[PDB]
RNA sequence: UAACGCGUUAAGCGCGCCGCCUGGGGAGUACGGCCGCAAGGCUGAAACUCAAAGGAAUUGACGGGGGCCCGCACAAGCGGUGGAGCAUGUGGUUUAAUUCGAAGCAACGCGAAGAACCUUACCAGGCCUUGACAUGCUAGGGAACCCGGGUGAAAGCCUGGGGUGCCCCGCGAGGGGAGCCCUAGCACAGGUGCUGCAUGGCCGUCGUCAGCUCGUGCCGUGAGGUGUUGGGUUAAGUCCCGCAACGAGCGCAACCCCCGCCGUUAGUUGCCAGCGGUUCGGCCGGGCACUCUAACGGGACUGCCCGCGAAAGCGGGAGGAAGGAGGGGACGACGUCUGGUCAGCAUGGCCCUUACGGCCUGGGCGACACACGUGCUACAAUGCCCACUACAAAGCGAUGCCACCCGGCAACGGGGAGCUAAUCGCAAAAAGGUGGGCCCAGUUCGGAUUGGGGUCUGCAACCCGACCCCAUGAAGCCGGAAUCGCUAGUAAUCGCGGAUCAG
């Protein structure tokens, strides 16, 4: 029961909100959970495309969903079929006038999000748990960064005795609040149980 | 938030005074704030999340 | 531009309220085969770490063995600490005939032919450097020839 | 030299000679021999059994060891708890069931920011079995869907009628097909069943305590040390001086929010200073001065003076709204607790599948010989009651707040204006002020308990709602041993709003 959540406390400060309307009490309840069955749906159909954000600005009857991806033609898809097949499904989930646009994560090395679920999968995948953070925290570094630290927690490796693994480099100020530090939380789930990987990325001193 | 009741809760009952309120995520009967459909949990959540609008940590 | 190898690797233990706490040792040798040599003994708190640096020191640490045909030019026997070595040169084909140490530190100075006792404490580190500092040690009848007439060599030779 | 240490008083470098050691326990025991007046001594085993016994040094922890420092920790105070009655939570016991977790601080008005049915996981009874929910599959019957009867506590069970859409082939009768439905059967769904000692997440905690560490260098055979220690200073591992150290990371601080002073921009639904008109209401003209509202800014740095100090900094003063962190917030280091939670969610593994799943109606969570925890209201005169009369902030509300009129002792009901709200409303702020009453009394203190008559919500107030009015008017006269909070706008005291919510 120690940190606070790093985005929540920027929030406002160094840090945007992933939805950004206005709503009065009558509306609000319900425009939020058509938010979140968006965000429900594209998670799980673009987990293939490395996604980080999900952008949900709202005028009246409008959704401009801007979607944040890695590997932005998987999100296309050839031909520019597969986004038409999003845009109509959302339009049918929402019912109203979905506008999805797309755009291209140029650096997966310094988006926390990212950074996560790439140990996660590596994780999943069996991979030497140890091994994969320092490498991960490492090319987080090598792109710019001034700041990185990784949390593998669990049954790490088979493990009876769920202990925590952890790595940083440069400076991660979760105090400091106009430092821009990104975070992201992976969850990857094995054979032996789950595990959970946080990834802090400090980013710049404003 | 055993399957049913999330279920049960949304069937419109044999009178108005059994409807109840539960989480719209994960179903959660006891803490839910009219205003978001959400419970003391989820909120807290999401707002760190920075997926409900406008909503700030306060602090005076 | 050497080889590496590993003499050994230990884990240790401090304490905090609330804990063991750990730490690495690492024991490096490093050698060209042909006439030089260095020990390094690195910790860190990681493995590879601590490996790194004990190629590091091993490096700064470097000894020129005299070799004289794949062997070494006169016996010789030298302590530290509790820890004893003793080095009794051999003829061609006798091998490394050196116990788990001291034969790592020899084949990567470039010996080939070799015979050895470890005496006393049996402790890998002392008997690691008791190897090191014997080797260092070394002379030729050359080396010594110098040291004695020395004083008006150059005259006979 | 293993180190501690030794170091011309050697534990260094050597020679001579003597005594002694050869794993711990058994054991300085047994046996034998010698000495002794005796007590007993000297000499001295093994069987057996253990896998160590040991020495020095390192980090830590602990000490009824020392030193310095801090926290409402003690002290100095102010007010309480422990007693009473009641409200809640809990232990226990009881029960068909009193669902379950929380258990020293860090459980006990805690999960519960809303248990009459619902919630609801427990109990009884009546019900359903591809299931209340997902994606399907094989075979037949069907458009989907809509309305009515029977039985029943409901659920369910049985049954009657209306209805023929869409896609492809065909002239058509019509075959095929998508979707949805029913019946049978199969994958399966469902499980608040177990394990928080298989876990994620999140939290409590030591502790907003000032600590926890790393790179390189250096010391040491090494574990490890150094730095981080010492002296001064600080809320502070905060800074200063010192020093085999020089830095760096997580922490302290700072960047963010609220309050205190002033600025610029802004004039409505706010504001009224001089002025015009007034039904005396800022009401109307008009104006934004002021108040305010709320967005950006300025302002404080030990800067100035005196005194002490190598320095850092400390004490005191001046100007200033503010003075040495101005007051409060958000912000919890490496780690500890096998802390908490599988009953928020998620999840490994084990377990159930006409039952541990699901629907319902009723009951239970509210039981009461008792015990504790947290709190409310009191025991009264620095009070109580009645009337008249002032001064707030923060919120909330167009499925709602409900002004004002009417009936009614009143709860409330009927009628009805404004307000998606700096306008309309909730809204009376209560302590306070003025007047009058009571006169030390179980009382005009206290308002339990019960009898009676109503109101509202709700399908429904028996178990088990709140509210109004009449009558009843219990304990209690300041609380034993113990024990809690708080260091200034704090404690004490007085009202107000909100979340959950039909209530
Ligand atoms: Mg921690
Ligand atoms: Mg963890
Ligand atoms: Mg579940
Ligand atoms: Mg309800
Ligand atoms: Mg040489
Ligand atoms: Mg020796
Ligand atoms: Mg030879
Ligand atoms: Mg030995
Ligand atoms: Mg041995
Ligand atoms: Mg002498
Ligand atoms: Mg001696
Ligand atoms: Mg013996
Ligand atoms: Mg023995
Ligand atoms: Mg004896
Ligand atoms: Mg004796
Ligand atoms: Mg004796
Ligand atoms: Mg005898
Ligand atoms: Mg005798
Ligand atoms: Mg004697
Ligand atoms: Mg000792
Ligand atoms: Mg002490
Ligand atoms: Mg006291
Ligand atoms: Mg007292
Ligand atoms: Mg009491
Ligand atoms: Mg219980
Ligand atoms: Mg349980
Ligand atoms: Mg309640
Ligand atoms: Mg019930
Ligand atoms: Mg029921
Ligand atoms: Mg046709
Ligand atoms: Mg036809
Ligand atoms: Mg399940
Ligand atoms: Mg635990
Ligand atoms: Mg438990
Ligand atoms: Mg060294
Ligand atoms: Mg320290
Ligand atoms: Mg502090
Ligand atoms: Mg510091
Ligand atoms: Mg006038
Ligand atoms: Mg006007
Ligand atoms: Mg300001
Ligand atoms: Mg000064
Ligand atoms: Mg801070
Ligand atoms: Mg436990
Ligand atoms: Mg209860
Ligand atoms: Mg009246
Ligand atoms: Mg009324
Ligand atoms: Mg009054
Ligand atoms: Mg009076
Ligand atoms: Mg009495
Ligand atoms: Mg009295
Ligand atoms: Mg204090
Ligand atoms: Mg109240
Ligand atoms: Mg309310
Ligand atoms: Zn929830």
């Amino acid at each position: 029961g120690n940190k606070i959540h790093p985005i929540g406390f920027r929030l406002g400060i160094t840090r945007d909100w992933e939805s950004r309307w206005y709503a009065g009490k009558k509306q609000y309840r319900h425009l939020l959970l058509e938010d979140q069955r968006i965000r429900g749906l594209l998670e799980k159909e673009l987990y293939s495309a490395g996604l980080a954000r999900v952008d949900i600005e709202r005028a009246a009857d409008n959704v401009a969903v801007t979607v944040h991806v890695a590997k932005p033609g998987v999100v296309i898809g050839r031909g520019g079929e597969r986004i038409r097949v999003l845009r109509e499904e959302l339009a049918k989930l929402t019912g109203k006038n979905v506008a999805l646009n797309v755009q291209e994560v140029q650096n997966p090395n310094l988006s926390a999000p990212l950074v996560a679920q790439r140990v996660a999968e590596q994780i999943e995948r069996r991979f030497a748990v140890r091994r994969a953070i320092k490498q991960a925290v490492q090319r987080v570094m090598e792109s710019g960064a001034k700041g990185a630290k990784v949390i593998v927690s669990g049954r790490i490796g088979g493990a009876e005795q769920a202990r925590t693994e952890w790595a940083a480099q440069g400076r991660v100020p979760l105090h400091t609040l106009r430092a821009n530090i990104d975070y992201g939380f992976a969850l990857a789930r094995t054979t032996y149980g789950v595990l959970g990987v946080k990834a802090y990325i400090f980013l710049g001193e404003v | 938030a055993r399957k049913a009741l999330i279920e049960k809760a949304k069937r419109t009952p044999k009178f108005k005074v059994r409807a109840y309120t539960r989480c719209v995520r994960c179903g959660r009967a006891r803490s839910v704030y009219r205003f978001f459909g959400l419970c003391r949990i989820c909120l807290r959540e999401l707002a760190h999340k920075g997926q409900l609008p406008g909503v700030r940590k306060a602090s005076w | 531009d050497f080889e590496e190898k590993m003499i050994l690797i230990r884990r240790t233990a401090r304490m905090q309220a609330g804990g063991r706490r750990f730490r690495f040792g690492a024991l490096v040798v490093v050698g060209d085969r042909q006439g030089r040599v260095g020990l390094g003994f690195g910790k860190a708190p990681e493995v590879p770490l601590a490996v790194q640096k004990a190629g590091y020191y091993a490096r700064r640490n470097m000894v020129e063995v005299p070799l004289q045909n794949g062997t070494i030019p006169h016996e010789i026997e030298v302590e530290f600490g509790a820890s004893k070595i003793v080095l009794k040169p051999a003829a061609p084909g006798t091998g490394v005939i050196a116990g788990a140490v001291p034969r790592a530190i020899l084949e990567l100075a470039g010996v080939t032919d070799i015979l050895t006792k470890e005496l006393g404490s049996r402790n890998p580190i002392n008997i690691a450097y008791a190897t090191m500092e014997a080797l260092r040690q070394l002379r030729t009848k050359a080396d010594v020839e110098r040291l004695r007439k020395g004083e008006a060599h150059a005259q006979a030779q």
